[PDB]
């Protein structure tokens, strides 16, 4: 909180999880690939509808 | 006569090889070694036989 106030500059604090070099958060790790030539400035479109 | 690889450009996102080499309607009989020239210090075109 005394941090969300720096102007830009996200500070962020965070406890380290259970076991430092396993997983993390019941969340999803998910890859979005890219499956044809398409571009760099192709995928980040598809990535942004998503 | 016998290719070279010169490099890799990068293909539909991929990096993928270069040859240079002849076409093949000039490399395929004994006596087409005839058509290749050199150059020379001089600034010559000096063919083969030479």
């Amino acid at each position: 909180r005394a941090f969300s106030q720096i102007k830009d500059a996200m500070v962020f604090a965070f406890n380290l999880p259970a076991i430092v070099e396993l997983g993390t958060a019941t969340g999803f790790d998910f890859e979005l690939i890219d499956q044809a030539g398409l571009g760099h400035e192709k995928l980040t479109q598809a990535r942004n509808q998503l | 006569w016998g290719g070279s690889y010169v490099n890799d450009f990068i293909d539909r996102g991929r990096v993928k090889k270069v040859y240079v080499m002849s076409e093949a309607k000039y490399r395929m009989l004994p006596d087409d070694i005839g058509d290749w020239y050199v150059r020379a210090a001089d600034g010559q075109m000096v063919p083969f036989s030479a």
